[PDB]
């Protein structure tokens, strides 16, 4: 049960940091600007049991796009993604839909306004009317305060299988094992490392 | 007559709030690993404690591990609301393994909190 | 609570 | 062992790219990955190309065969013109031919839709490339090969969408103004054959796939054509009948109507009139007997989600809501079309039942658009009255959450919709106020009864109830208002438990903040909301002391008169009432909750004018934080350790927030508080500066991350904050000069200049910001002072990378932007090689994409040639010109060109023609070349010529030329005309990607 979805976008967008967000937890603040594409397998737990969709995260930058519209080849589901602090990229969310359908004529597609959490948005709500001729779902996101993360794949989940009451649930919770003298100076060096390793974000609310 | 038309097994003995780091000890680098309820949930058949936590929305489990006597609680050097241990085995993401995790509050207040509740629970796992 | 003294000041 | 097909020197053995291929189409993991950095090298192989035919002929895997086509699709766009005409003509023809034999068998295009998709479009690279002028019979033999086979009909359908859109949707970005004008002549020359052919399929039924796809290719058409092959023809009857029953082609129709629908037509032709509203009538008629009646529930149906239904309803509500706010003026005097003209609006309020965030805000733009007009066009609004009413009770029930419910991350989605909720029932509500008032209060008695009780439907009429403040009389809103809030109260008193009793409590204070007028005109009333909200401040129960708090301020803001005043039955005013019990009123609030509550009070204070009672108000209120001030100053100046002690970190950080917070709301009033504390704080922030700098040597950087630092850090940002809150609204500038600037300077810059990098808080540089802003003309020597403080310290922070330091980053550049404007003396006695590097860190902002960033570095640089200019024929503009003309030229040409600064085109443009016009205007008055590399008395125009054809000959070697020349000879022609100066630099924009661009295309303009 498994489902071809293409992520695209303009670069700096987030579509890597939103990715990562779902497949760790993790929040990369670096950008490092992903080279043609990366697939990874991102399962999500439902009523109607596991849903699996195998992300390729492509290439916003046109240097590095690779095989561009090459990725989009039998993909079942898309989500297209430009930046609310960045007029430019929402600018080039018809050109990024128009390669995305001409391989890919019916599928699911969610639009995305990435980086809610900025204070100067700079592409208003109101502006932002592009999906409804294109029957695209929208959602403001940002991979950063999780702010609607789940919205996405959530709404392709229903489409896909077609059942509009799909929930995501809790994966159960198996009980954990029970707990070696040759490694204790060894753990106590790496703890030390990391107790002198300050997290970051101490001013978030978590 | 007319015819008409797996923690189940466990106690909440605390609960908080928190977000939950791993370090990944190559790249020197605290990486977040989910935000939700952390509990300690004592079976009910072996008495046994352990903590369970859950990703808001998506509810994927970031933590499951038994709340093990060898265990310490040290602070972080940046962070007056959080802990750091090093654990021996979780199983939140298939194969059991081991992590140095850090836990965040949003209070120091709960941290401490936190801290008395995971002592209590450890001497629980100590007794059984 | 005093929300008492406001449905006497409010008739 | 894939690697082998990066080998060219052998032949391409097919099977070993069919195998790279599916390894990484179906494979997965590292042999995935391994493949497809393998396929990106292959594709990327200048060389690749010859290999296609090969591919395409050869290969049995459809993947490999698009890959081929898109290596082609590179050669094609941007190497086309560079082939030897041979292969030119060789690509057209086996391209021409492998689309042909796909069409020909049945399987194969019935099997290989992504693949003939690719040919079609590789085909249409080919029409832009070498069409009409080298092809002038593609049309003519297009619609001749259409006849003789469906499958090849049908395609060519496909071929002509995608003409039409390459054409007419996408050439603004990808060709020259020239270009793209001669394909749309050329494709609107031959319109009248495409559209024949097009007309005849759809007349003649056939294969519903080929219908499909010229009713596909037909909505492109509608972006462009004129309207009589519209209006003239028998289109729409078909469009509006034929089309509409069958689902195969009925979204399709729908969505050629509503384009039809913004047809440019003559507004005076009444055949034409009748030709509009006969093809809605027609559409709405098959709706009603093909899809569903009018009393179909439509929120049902699309929470069903079967087959396409979500959208189909997605774009009847488009075409309802396009055409209805363009005609449907020609559908409200005559009374045979009332039924029509009302069924459709029926269709929308059921449209505005579904449960769907964005179809919502589609159907709710539409509805702004009539209640507006019926609210101003007379005669009108008695039509629409029973679907007014309908809707009333649709926006009632669907109000989203304001700005100030914040009992449940701020949501700025909602916060729009809420807006446009409210602006729509403001309207409504003037349009038949009784209604309004009924359809409310009925909502209200149902959820006393329980029948329709709930969390989330107690806010939602809450909300509406807000919403409505200021359209009803003074009389109707008073009845109305005490009907709410008795009915209000008594629902809170019904329920139990705290968590019901909480969700009712903080409905009611969120009604009443939204009536000031009616707490104005009542005191009494006014006065025990206020003392209610006081006591919900000791309420531990979540949610409900932050709502007390922010309803009173707000309250406060609109009502702040009648707490200054001494009312009828009081013995002050009011405001001296808070002041004395706020130890007791606040004492269970957390800081940010007492903060907000001293800025109220502050607010209050700032509406009394008598200088003498305004300040001793402002001495009362200030009292505990003042006395706890003093207490501190005294201690933490006895012994300095305390300042390690968090608790009195945090007092202090909170006595200072207090400042800021009541700063903020009486700015210019408030000088007298910031004199009591001034000097003495100063002093504290360099005791704590001396501390943060002790703690980093005793433990190193890493002592910037601790609690203590950061402790510590806060009380200098707030500090900061506070006088730059200050200075900037104060309004008497002597005393901002002669009193405060000359202890901050010293207080603040020789302590930035002087901590390592990681220690410097960039606070201090927007502190600065704001003094240059408001007082820079008044202290010459004091920003001098600042550019010689953090002016190289921070650049060399900001300038190895483009991310370290970001908000050092944003500050610095927003610093020399103000001085620049208010203070550019100070650049002038910069020593020379300041000066360089004030003209680097300029170019260095240009190359930014953070647009925080590039924004200032542009402006800086357009307002610094401006103060130049300025200056006039005296030596130190002649020198900057010939020490930097040509670097920001340069500079600016290439952020221009490099395809990574495009969010920063038009300021760029803006520069580049400011400094192009310098020349072409004379304004440099000296040679901007070295006497020996040009003749004697040639101008600077000729030599910026020149310079800018040698400059882009090696940028861009492919360039031909005459390309340069052309393109510099527009442009700088243009340079009075910004419109036109950026369309030539687009122009150049899409050569550069390119072989071969035709130099004329610089005579657009
Ligand atoms: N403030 C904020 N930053 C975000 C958010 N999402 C991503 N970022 C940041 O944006 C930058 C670029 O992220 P990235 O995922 O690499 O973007 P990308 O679309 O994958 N780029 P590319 O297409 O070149 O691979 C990163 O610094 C990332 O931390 C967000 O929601 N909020
Ligand atoms: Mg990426």
């Amino acid at each position: 049960v498994q489902f071809k979805l293409v992520l695209v976008g303009d670069g700096g967008t987030g579509k890597t940091t939103f990715v990562k967000r779902h497949l760790t937890g993790e929040f990369e603040k670096k950008y490092v600007a992903t080279l043609g594409v990366e697939v990874h397998p991102l399962v999500f737990h439902t009523n109607r049991g596991p849903i699996k969709f195998n992300v390729w995260d492509t290439a916003g930058q046109e240097k590095f796009g690779g095989l561009r519209d090459g990725y989009y080849i039998q993909a079942q589901c898309a989500i297209i993604m430009f930046d609310v602090t960045s007029r430019v990229t929402y600018k080039n969310v018809p050109n990024w839909h128009r390669d995305l359908v001409r391989v890919c004529e019916n599928i699911p597609i969610v639009l995305c306004g990435n980086k809610v959490d900025i204070k100067d948005r700079k592409v208003k709500a109101k502006s932002i009317v592009f999906h409804r001729k294109k029957n695209l779902q929208y959602y403001d996101i940002s991979a950063k305060s999780n702010y609607n993360f789940e919205k996405p794949f959530l709404w392709l989940a229903r489409k896909l299988i077609g059942d509009p009451n799909l929930e995501f649930v809790a994966m159960p919770a198996l009980a954990p094992p029970e707990v070696d003298p040759a490694l204790a100076a060894q753990y106590e060096h790496d703890l030390e490392v990391a107790q002198t390793t300050a997290l970051p974000d101490e001013d978030d609310d978590l | 007559h007319f015819e008409p038309v797996m923690e189940e097994d466990e106690e909440v003995l605390y609960k908080v709030r928190a977000k939950l780091f791993r370090f990944d000890a190559d790249a020197k680098e605290w990486k977040e690993r989910g935000t939700g309820d952390c509990k300690f949930l004592k079976n009910k058949k072996t008495n046994k404690v352990r903590i369970l936590m859950r990703r808001d929305k998506t509810l994927k489990i970031c933590a499951n591990h038994i709340i093990a006597p060898e265990y310490t609680l040290k602070p972080n050097v940046g962070s007056d609301r959080s802990w750091v241990y090093a654990c021996t085995a979780d199983i939140a993401e298939g194969e059991a393994e081991a992590f140095t995790f850090a836990i965040r509050f949003g209070s120091k207040e709960n941290a401490d909190k936190f801290k008395e509740e995971f002592e209590k629970a450890q001497e629980i796992n100590k007794k059984a | 609570l005093y929300l008492e003294e406001m449905v006497n000041s409010l008739l | 062992s894939m690697e082998g097909i990066l080998d060219f020197s052998n032949d391409l053995d097919i099977a070993l790219l069919d195998q790279v291929v599916s390894t990484f189409y179906q494979g997965s993991g590292v042999q995935q990955k391994q493949a497809q950095e393998i396929l990106t090298k292959f594709q990327d192989n200048p060389d690749a190309w010859q290999k296609a035919d090969q591919i395409l002929q050869f290969s049995t895997n459809p993947q490999s065969k698009f890959i081929a086509l898109s290596i082609l699709d590179k050669l094609i766009t941007r190497k086309w013109k560079l082939l030897p005409n041979d292969h030119r003509i060789g690509i057209r023809n086996f391209v021409v031919g492998m689309i042909i034999s796909m069409c020909q068998d049945d399987e194969v295009f019935k099997t290989q839709k992504n693949l003939i998709n690719k040919s079609d479009l590789t085909l249409v690279q080919i029409l832009k490339q070498e069409w009409p002028q080298n092809w002038p019979e593609f049309i003519p033999e297009l619609i001749g090969s259409s006849s003789s086979s469906v499958n090849v009909c049908e395609n060519n359908m496909i071929v002509l969408k995608l003409l039409s859109e390459e054409v007419f949707d996408f050439s603004a970005e990808q060709m020259t103004q020239a270009k793209a004008l001669h394909l749309k002549n050329s494709m609107s020359k031959e319109f009248e054959q495409i559209f024949k052919l097009c007309f005849q399929v759809l007349e003649q039924g056939s294969s519903s796939s080929l219908i499909v796809a010229t009713l596909e290719s037909l909505l492109r058409y509608l972006h462009w054509i004129p309207y009589r092959y519209i209006y003239e023809t028998n289109i729409l009857e078909l469009l509006s009948t034929k089309f509409m029953t069958s689902p195969d082609t009925r979204a399709i129709t729908l969505k050629c109507l509503t384009e039809v629908s913004n047809l440019k037509i003559p507004q005076d032709n009444d055949l034409i009139k009748r030709q509009t509203v006969l093809f809605f009538q027609n559409t709405l008629q098959q709706i009603a007997t093909s899809v569903m009646p009018v009393t179909a529930d439509l929120k049902a149906t699309y929470a069903n989600a079967n087959g396409n239904d979500q959208s189909f309803l997605q774009d009847l509500a488009m075409f309802l809501t396009t055409y209805l706010a363009r005609n449907r003026a020609l559908l409200e005097s005559d009374e045979s079309l009332r039924e029509l003209l009302l069924n459709a609006h029926q269709y929308l309020i059921q449209l505005s039942k579904i449960e769907e965030r964005e179809l919502f805000k589609t159907t709710l733009d539409y509805w702004h658009n009539l209640v507006a007009d019926l609210f101003y066009e007379p005669l009108k609004k008695h039509i629409y009255e029973e679907i007014c009413s309908q809707l009333r009770l649709v926006i009632i029930e669907n109000m989203v959450r304001p700005e100030e419910d914040l009992v449940v991350v701020k949501e700025s989605d909602t916060i729009q919709l809420y807006k446009s909720e409210r602006e729509v029932l403001v309207y409504l509500t003037h349009l038949n106020v009784i209604d309004t008032e009924e359809i409310m209060i009925s909502k209200l008695a149902r959820q006393i009864d329980g029948s329709e009780w709930s969390w989330h439907n107690i806010n939602t009429l809450s909300w509406a109830i807000g919403s409505i403040s200021g359209t009803m009389s003074e009389d109707t809103e008073k009845r109305f208002v005490v009907t709410v809030i008795k009915d209000l109260l008594g629902l809170c008193e019904q329920k139990r438990g705290k968590d019901n009793k909480a969700v009712v409590a903080s409905d009611i204070m969120y009604v009443v903040g939204q009536y000031p007028r009616f707490l104005k005109a009542h005191w009494n009333f006014l006065r025990t909301v206020i003392l209610a909200l006081f006591e919900f401040m000791h309420e531990t129960h979540e949610g409900v002391q932050d709502m007390a708090c922010d309803t009173f301020i707000k309250i406060v803001q609109k009502c702040k008169y009648h707490f200054v005043i001494q009312q009828p039955r009081e013995s002050e005013p009011f405001i001296q009432t808070i002041i004395r019990d706020i130890q007791k009123t606040t004492a269970d609030l957390q800081p940010q909750q007492v903060h907000t509550f001293y800025k109220a009070c502050g607010i209050i204070i700032s509406e009394e004018r008598s200088v003498a009672e305004r300040n001793r108000l402002l001495s009362d209120l200030m009292q505990l934080p003042n006395m706890a001030w003093d207490t501190i100053v005294e201690q933490s100046t006895a012994n300095p350790t305390l300042l390690l002690d968090s608790e009195t970190v945090k007092i202090i950080a909170n006595i200072i927030k207090t400042n800021v917070a009541v700063c903020t709301s009486m700015g210019a009033d408030f000088y007298p508080q910031l004199g009591h504390i001034y000097y003495n704080m100063l002093q504290l922030y360099r005791a704590v500066s001396s501390m943060i700098s002790a703690q980093v040597a005793a433990e190193g950087l890493i002592a910037t991350k601790t609690p203590k630092v950061r402790g510590l850090r806060t009380i200098k940002k707030e500090i900061l904050k506070l006088v730059e809150t200050y200075i900037s609204k104060a309004r008497n500038l002597d005393d901002v000069v002669k009193v405060l600037v000359e202890p901050l300077l010293n207080a603040v810059l020789e302590d930035y200049m002087n901590n390592v990098p990681d220690a410097r808080d960039a606070e201090v540089l927007n502190c600065m910001t704001t003094v240059v802003e408001k007082v820079g003309h008044m202290i010459p020597q004091g920003v001098i002072l600042i550019l010689q403080s953090v002016f190289e310290c921070t650049l060399d922070m900001i300038n190895k990378d483009f991310t370290e330091y970001p908000e050092h980053r944003v500050e610095f550049y927003k610093l020399l932007k103000v001085i620049n404007e208010k203070s550019f003396a100070a650049f002038l006695e910069l020593p020379p090689a300041a000066f360089k590097l004030f003209v680097d860190a300029i170019c260095w902002a240009f190359k930014h994409n953070n647009r925080d960033v590039e924004v200032n570095g542009l402006q800086i640089a357009l307002d610094l040639v401006k103060n130049i200019e300025r200056m006039g024929n005296v030596p130190f503009a002649n020198e900057f010109h010939k020490n930097y003309f040509f670097i920001f030229v340069s500079e600016t040409f290439f952020v221009l060109t490099d395809s990574d600064h495009k969010s920063g085109f038009s300021k760029q443009a803006l520069l580049l023609m400011k400094l192009i016009s310098l020349v072409y205007d004379n304004k440099i008055s000296v040679p901007l070349y070295q006497e020996a590399e040009v003749p004697q008395g040639t101008s600077n125009q000729v030599y910026l010529s020149q310079y800018l054809a040698n400059m882009l000959s090696n940028a861009f070697p492919h360039l031909t030329s005459e390309q340069i020349a052309s393109f510099l000879s527009a442009l700088t022609k243009q340079c009075k005309d910004l419109v036109v100066f950026k369309g030539t630099l687009r122009d150049f924009l899409v050569q550069i990607k390119e072989v071969g661009g035709d130099p004329t295309d610089y005579l657009f303009a």
